[PDB]
């Protein structure tokens, strides 16, 4: 599908990524990643701070999941 | 009809309004933008008229006496146009009156015909008389110099701006004589002066740590052709078939090259330069017999080459006369500012010079070099004319003054035609103020106290706001552009007045 | 055209939305952007000085910001997201001054007079480095490029990356004049491999395949002669269209460097003399081959003689990584004029990233060794110099009272832009770092950006250069004057 949004283009290349890297499941990859940003609209829009902060958040809460 | 007059009216306005906070040294800049693209910032009315090419014919018309003014005189040309431009303003009023333009414009040529006579009143010779021969020409520098970034560091900028008059002949002067090469980084106060010629050095090919910044005697020679074999635009294909023969088919060419090398070693040039970049090709040999060569050198630069040492163009190495070659006293090479600079010192035989500027950045010393330039139309002018004015709103106010008193004794529209051209004539001193930051209402209203005092010669202090004489400040000013500056645009301004109706033919 | 009356007003709105661009990318925590090239190429970086170039415009006003920024590069490098935060500050507190009837010069030559003394005030504050330790000094150079590469991928290797800038600038910067070149610095780099195999190297790189594979992967010593000899020659060598093999023996030249290519029967002669003979050659990388070998260009073979050509350790060929290129390593043993920046990375924009970052350490480099007196950064230096422009203002009757007034809070704006931007309230934190600094003792403590364990960087020995700091209020003031001096604005059409 053709995407004239410049911000649906970097989406692409990531998922080009775990094609290389193993291949399997990426699909799963694009859907969870649709779903942090669902959150992180809510985050942003009740707040408007620099997400920056927020990315901390999820650094350490990966550790903890891992 | 009337209609097309009032429209030259404002087309004169809004010309004048792009001049009028370009005058002065402490003036704003404007910003005009070229269909070429280039970004264009200068303070003088001349280079500012003649990127604009107006098609209006009245606005055309102050851009070509602003040619006439920079070419019989040089100087003046962003005031000449204010002038002229005033004219405009002050005769707006009495069109609707009834009064017509053509005695407006008769009213002008007595009024012009008796300021040229009170001007050389106003001009007293000296030379001698309470200054030196050294101290005369440091004093007129210091005064462009002031309220500048400088003034802190014009001590040693003044001796090396005096010694680039007293290195050219005093009979014939030129400001594009004397060179000015930016050196990007470095203390101000370091820079030196130079008595040859430099170039930007813009070669950035390998062959370096040899042909050092000392040398005894060199001799310079002008090229022409390329050095290097390398063809750029044109090319042949042969090939043959056969396996063993392939190895001679790649090896000669340059041999052809030795025969343009005896004709020049019999020559023993140890300069080399051209208006062509010097190729890659023998950066060494030229070392080994102490022969230098410097590439990419750009075409304005190699004309003062000719008249340094007297040097000639040749197309070939045949032809070569011995004699064409020249040699300087000494050679001195800097590497300040990660790049090399080459200059040529000790040239008897100079017509030409080079100033080295050094500064933070490349936009504070633009600044620095064209503040310069107002300082040497002083002392250039200083030696060739011994009739000087005394200016910073000295000399404008007392020309309004006298043709106050005059006009009481003549009759007719005359009388308030006269005072309409004095006061236009305080448009000068106003700009000057508004433009340094000094209230022009204040000043204008206290200058004119003293002024009825019977000294003529008070002026505007552009440092301190005050009132006073210029003749402590030192400022002075050449009489051949007070008179030069009444008649260009009296003659700009009859031209306008005289047209009613502007016709302009497509095609 | 607007001249005296909305064009003061209109410069300060034009230049203000153009610089707000870049105010939220300042700091380490600063965010990026994505540019799109003309050519189909997405670029993504915190660099400011990449996003001001691609910028095509035709507003007058934000030109100056372009051509600024290219000589901010070569001297300091870090001035490009600061200076324009910083002169957008000076505008700001300039248009309120224009409603209350100061003129525009006055407000450009107060803030001349208000930098120089502000500058006065460091120098009592400033401490040494070198007259501190020796040691002190090096500890520096390892960890300035960490906080530029902290926000990577890169900061995992980044002890690697410490130790190739300080070995790189001795070379190239000689004590006496303190200076660094940049056409003296060769960056390359390429796409694939890994970070972790980055090396110093004290020569050119130059890339060879060696041509034909009989020729040997390493330099003879030619029976103990000195090092190992080049030859570089641009000349169209070819055939012979409208006596040398005995005076090569004689110079001792090693290898022949070309900028285009050979035959395949051409190599053959010097490959029984092992003679090696390279091809495809660029232009710019010519420069560095004479320069770090201290070799010449060969005028011919004749008159060539062997006391002035270059002698360097040895050359020998050596793959990097799994890339099948199969480069080559040139080195010296000796002090060299110039270095060759060696950058590798697995992804296209890890390598750009990288050499841009590095290109900032090596300048920082120069400036502590060229000034010993630094001060402390990261917010600290700019609530320093408002505290005693303001205090000073009191002192200093007349116009120039108001002009460091409005001085004093312009440059409150970078301390506050850092605040906005670590996600922290601006307010509450400057009228903290000023309480810090007069109640209790003069310091410098700057607003952290990243997360760190606490205030006071001096305990974590965060220094910045102080001429790296103060070209940056110089480039500002010069800015700021060039901006308000330009009352009219002329462009013609487009046909």
């Amino acid at each position: 599908i053709p995407l004239d949004n410049p911000a649906a283009k970097v989406l692409v290349n990531i998922s080009k990524v775990q094609d290389d890297e193993v291949g399997d499941g990426t699909t799963s990859v694009t859907v969870l990643s649709a779903e942090l940003l669902r959150e992180a609209e809510k985050l942003i829009d009740q707040s408007k701070i620099h997400p920056q902060t927020i990315i901390e958040g999820y650094r350490l809460a990966s550790a903890a999941a891992l | 009809g009337k209609g097309q007059i009032i429209s030259n009216i404002n087309a004169c306005v809004a010309v004048q309004e792009a001049l009028k906070p370009t005058l002065g040294p402490l003036g704003s800049d404007i910003l005009i933008v070229t269909s070429n693209q280039k970004t264009t910032i200068s303070n003088d009315g001349a280079t500012i008229l003649k990127l604009l090419d107006v098609v209006h014919p009245a606005a055309k018309t102050l851009v070509d006496i602003s040619r006439a003014q920079d070419a019989e005189v040089g100087d003046g040309t962003t005031s000449v146009t204010i002038l002229a431009g005033e004219l405009m303003k002050e005769a707006k009023p009495f069109l609707e009156e009834g009064i017509s333009s053509h005695l407006i414009m008769k009213g002008y040529r007595k009024a012009v015909s008796l300021a040229v006579e009170k001007i050389n009143e106003l001009a007293v010779d000296i030379t001698s008389e309470k200054s030196s021969g050294r101290e005369l020409l440091e004093r007129c520098a210091r005064t462009a110099m002031s309220s500048k970034l400088i003034h802190n560091n014009a001590d040693f900028f003044v001796k090396m701006c005096v010694d680039a008059v007293l290195s050219l002949d005093r009979n014939d002067l030129d400001d594009k004589l004397i060179g000015i090469k930016k050196i990007p980084g470095g203390a101000m106060e370091e820079s030196l002066f130079i008595n040859g010629v430099a170039f930007k050095k813009t070669f950035s090919y390998a062959g370096f740590e040899q042909q050092p910044k000392k040398f005894n005697n060199p001799k310079i020679l002008s090229l022409n052709v390329e050095l290097e074999l390398k063809a750029e635009k044109d090319n042949a294909e042969v090939r043959v078939e056969h396996v063993e023969d392939y190895q001679a088919i790649v090896d000669a060419e340059w041999q052809l090259i030795f025969e343009k090398l005896r004709q020049v070693e019999e020559t023993g040039a140890n300069i080399v330069l051209s208006k062509l970049p010097i190729g890659d090709l023998a950066t060494q040999f030229f070392a080994d017999r102490n022969i230098f060569c410097a590439g990419r050198v750009s075409a304005d630069d190699m004309n003062r080459v000719i008249q340094a040492v007297g040097g000639s163009i040749q197309s070939t190495t045949s032809d070569i006369k011995p004699e064409h070659l020249g040699t300087c006293a000494l050679f001195e090479e800097m590497q300040i500012g990660s790049e090399r600079y080459n200059l040529f010192q000790g040239c008897p035989q100079a017509k030409t010079c080079t100033l080295l500027l050094r500064g933070g950045a490349e936009q504070v010393i633009a600044e620095v070099e064209r503040s310069l330039h107002d300082a040497i139309m002083i002392v250039k002018r200083a030696l060739q004319n011994k009739l000087i004015v005394a200016g910073g709103g000295a000399t404008e106010m007392e020309v309004s003054k006298c043709l106050r008193d005059y006009s009481k004794t003549i009759a007719g529209k005359q009388q308030m035609i006269i005072n309409a051209f004095a006061k236009a004539l305080e448009v000068i001193p106003r700009q000057l103020c508004e433009n340094a930051g000094f209230d022009a209402i204040e000043i204008l209203n206290k200058l004119r106290l003293a002024h009825s005092k019977g000294e003529k010669w008070y002026g505007v202090v552009f440092e301190t706001e005050n009132i006073g004489d210029n003749f402590a400040k030192f400022v002075w000013e050449p009489a051949l552009v007070k008179i030069n500056a009444l008649n260009s645009a009296t003659e700009a301004t009859n031209l306008i007045l005289s047209v009613d109706e502007t016709i302009t033919n497509k095609g | 055209r607007q001249h005296g009356l909305e064009a003061k007003k209109s410069h300060i709105l034009a230049a203000r939305s153009v610089a707000s661009i870049i105010k939220t990318s300042l700091g380490p925590r600063g965010l990026d952007k994505i540019l799109i090239s003309p050519d189909g190429e997405i670029t993504i970086t915190n660099d400011g000085a990449t996003i001001l170039s691609q910028m095509e415009l035709d507003n007058e006003i934000a030109k100056l910001l372009v051509q600024l920024s290219k000589s901010q590069d070569d001297e300091i490098g870090d001035g490009t997201t600061g200076v324009v935060v910083l002169a957008s500050a000076l505008l700001d507190q300039a248009l309120e001054l224009i409603q209350k009837g100061i003129h525009p010069i006055k407000i450009a030559n107060g803030f001349d007079e208000a930098a120089k003394l502000a500058i006065s005030k460091l120098e009592e504050t400033c401490d040494d480095i070198s007259a501190s330790n020796d040691e002190l000094f090096r500890d520096f150079l390892l960890r300035a490029a960490k906080t530029s590469l902290g926000s990577k991928i890169v900061s995992k290797d980044h002890d690697r990356f410490a130790e190739m800038a300080v070995e790189a600038v001795i070379n190239v910067m000689d004590k006496d004049r303190k200076d660094v070149d940049f056409d003296l610095i060769k960056m390359q780099g390429r796409v694939g491999g890994s970070i972790s195999d980055s090396k110093l190297i004290n020569g050119v790189i130059l890339d060879k395949d060696f041509s034909h594979p009989q020729m040997p992967k390493c330099v003879l010593p030619k029976e103990g002669s000195d090092g190992v000899k080049l030859a570089i020659l641009t000349c169209p060598f070819e055939p012979p269209k409208p006596e040398m093999i005995d005076d090569v023996k004689k110079a001792g030249a090693d290898v022949v460097i070309c900028q285009w290519g050979f035959d395949d029967e051409a190599n053959h002669l010097l490959l029984q003399n092992d003679l090696p003979a390279v091809r495809w050659v660029g232009g710019q990388e010519l420069e560095h081959i004479a320069i770090s070998t201290n070799g010449r260009i060969v005028p011919r073979f004749q008159d060539l003689s062997k006391d002035k050509l270059g002698t360097c350790s040895r050359i020998y060929e050596q793959e990097f990584g799994t890339t099948k290129d199969r480069m080559l390593i040139i080195e010296q043993s000796k002090e060299t004029k110039t270095v060759t920046c060696f950058v590798r990375g697995s992804n296209k924009m890890i390598v750009d990233e990288a050499e841009r970052a590095l290109h900032d350490s090596l300048c920082v480099v120069r400036n502590l060794v060229k000034d010993s007196r630094v001060v402390y950064g990261g917010g600290a230096a700019e609530v320093t110099m408002s505290l005693a422009v303001s205090e000073e203002a009191d002192k200093q009757r007349g116009i120039d009272q108001y002009a460091f007034r409005g001085f004093a809070q312009a440059l409150d704006t970078i301390p506050m832009t850092l605040a906005e931007n670590s996600g922290l309230d601006p307010i509450g934190t400057l009228s903290t770092l000023k309480s810090k600094q007069l109640k209790e003792k003069i310091s410098n403590i700057g607003v952290d950006c990243l997360g760190y364990g606490s205030n006071d960087m001096k305990e974590l020995f965060v220094v910045d250069p102080f001429i790296g700091k103060k070209q940056q209020i110089l480039l500002a003031t010069q800015l700021c004057r060039m901006i308000l001096k330009i009352d009219n604005v002329i462009i013609s059409g487009k046909d």
